[PDB]
């Protein structure tokens, strides 16, 4: 998967970042359902130093098919003023083991106890404290905002980069999940 | 000799609260009947305002008046500093008038920079600017927000006419009122962003809108005259010019590029450059505020 597109968000006083990344990924699922979502997913290069911060760069990672025939040429992009994106090329050949993925955890026990209410018309004391999530609440470190798409309220996507050991590589899948990649190159 | 204890300059360039409402595409002419979009409550609890399913266009309307009489203070302590300050604004407006500033103000009216969190995903924004002479239109204008950039200084003859109109205002030679209506196709049922109260959205009488100084900070993005290595763009005008969202604070008083040191170098002892920082200090005097001890 050797075609890349480094989108660098230009700084501004006009919209302070991260909301900006959610506008980007919401304009990515916009141009997802034009074709299908099996081949290309995203990365987050050179911008994972502090362990809660994504930043401002999104690399497009389909090999030459869904770069210049999905978003650039055969679509209307959108913003195009805080990005000023460029022209693709072919990637180099490192061995960064090539994995990014997503995760979702639990941080509000009300959803879980609501489905304990409609489990088997269960009484409310076991629905409250069987082994609840009221003792501890989880937190996932890198974050985006991501307003919803249809007849509902906003999602909250948490993403994590996989094993970054420089040992080997394999021929894996393109994008498991919906629009985030599987095996993707890393420089 | 010295600076007065108080020196206040009033608000010229007065914006209003931009009323926002629903609408449909390609119906930009007969704009008098559309319902104003209010704010609902959902789930600790949040206030959310959404467009209806059969309303793919948002209208925003705001009427900017401009007062004029730029370098005229209202409260002082001595007539000598007032006379020298009127001499500095006089040698500004006789050296070069309101020509470079008004093109930037008319640019920020031209591109829909006052649509704050809707222009980031706006498919098509058109703006119509009407100069109100007696009670109706004198001269009308027609721009598109996409074709006008947000970081580079463009050029047009009609934009030169709008800059000449605003300059005839700020120089003191007329009463200037501009009704600006912006039609923006957003699509069915997205999230508009009216301003947030102290999460409660702002609405006046069952009708949401954008605040006045939000739109007033939309057009104060005329400061490019600062010594940074570039990458931010045009910032808003404040003494020690700074952005609150980024956390960066330029024009700091170690480097003489602020308002106050430039003031007592130029007004008291006559040291200021030709164009750039002079445009900054006159833009701060047009914005207004309290200076002195």
């Amino acid at each position: 998967m050797d075609h890349y597109l480094d989108i660098r968000l230009r700084p501004d006083p006009e919209f302070p970042p991260a909301q900006l990344m959610s506008v980007l990924f919401g304009k990515l699922h916009q141009a997802l359902v034009a074709q299908g979502g099996d081949r290309i997913g995203v990365s987050f290069p050179d911008l994972d130093e502090s362990r809660s911060r994504l930043g401002e760069r999104l690399r497009i990672h389909a090999s030459a098919d869904d770069l210049r025939a999905l978003l650039a040429r055969p679509w209307l992009e959108g913003l195009r003023d805080h990005l000023q994106f460029g022209e693709p090329a072919v990637v180099p050949h490192p061995t960064p083991y090539r994995q990014v993925s997503r995760v979702q955890a639990k941080s509000n026990p009300e959803r879980l106890r609501r489905r304990l209410m409609r489990r088997h018309d269960l009484s409310e004391e076991e629905a409250r404290k069987r082994i609840p999530d009221t003792v501890a609440r989880t937190l996932d470190l890198p974050f985006v905002t991501l307003r919803s798409q249809s007849t509902g309220q906003h999602f909250r996507l948490f993403i994590r980069h996989g094993p970054l050991q420089a040992t080997a590589e394999e021929g894996g899948f393109t994008c498991y999940g919906l629009s985030k990649g599987g095996f993707v190159p890393w420089f | 000799l010295s600076t007065a204890s108080v020196l206040a300059f009033e608000r010229k360039l007065d914006p209003s609260d931009a009323l926002m409402s629903a609408g449909a595409w390609a119906q930009r002419d007969a704009s008098q009947e559309w319902p104003a979009v209010t704010v609902r409550e959902k789930s600790q609890t949040v206030d959310v305002a959404n467009l209806p399913s059969d309303a793919d266009t948002l209208k925003v309307r705001f009427t900017l008046r401009v007062l004029g009489g730029a370098g005229t203070p209202s409260a002082c302590n001595d007539a000598a500093y007032r006379d020298k300050l009127l001499q500095t604004v006089a040698t500004y407006v006789n050296e070069q008038g309101f020509a470079e500033l008004a093109r930037r103000y008319a640019h920020n009216l031209a591109n829909a920079r006052f649509l704050w969190r809707n222009r980031v995903g706006a498919e098509a924004v058109e703006v119509r600017i009407n100069h109100i002479r007696q009670g109706e239109v004198a001269r009308t204008w027609r721009f598109d927000a996409l074709a006008i950039g947000l970081r580079d200084f463009k050029a047009d003859a009609e934009l030169d006419a709008l800059a000449e109109l605003i300059a005839s205002g700020l120089s003191g030679s007329g009463h200037v009122l501009l009704e600006v209506v912006a039609f923006a196709r957003i699509g069915d049922g997205q999230e508009v962003f009216p301003s947030q109260e102290l999460k409660t959205l702002y609405s006046v009488r069952d009708a949401a809108a954008i605040h006045s100084q939000k739109i007033g900070n939309a057009l104060r993005t005329i400061d490019t005259w600062y010594p940074d290595e570039d990458g931010l763009g045009p910032i808003a005008v404040e003494p020690y010019g700074s952005v609150t969202s980024q956390g960066k604070a330029y024009r700091q008083p170690k480097q003489k590029l602020d308002f106050y040191t430039l003031l007592d170098n130029w007004v008291l002892r006559d040291e200021a450059p030709a164009v750039e920082q002079q445009h900054y200090v006159i833009a701060n005097l047009i914005r207004g505020g309290v200076f002195g001890e």
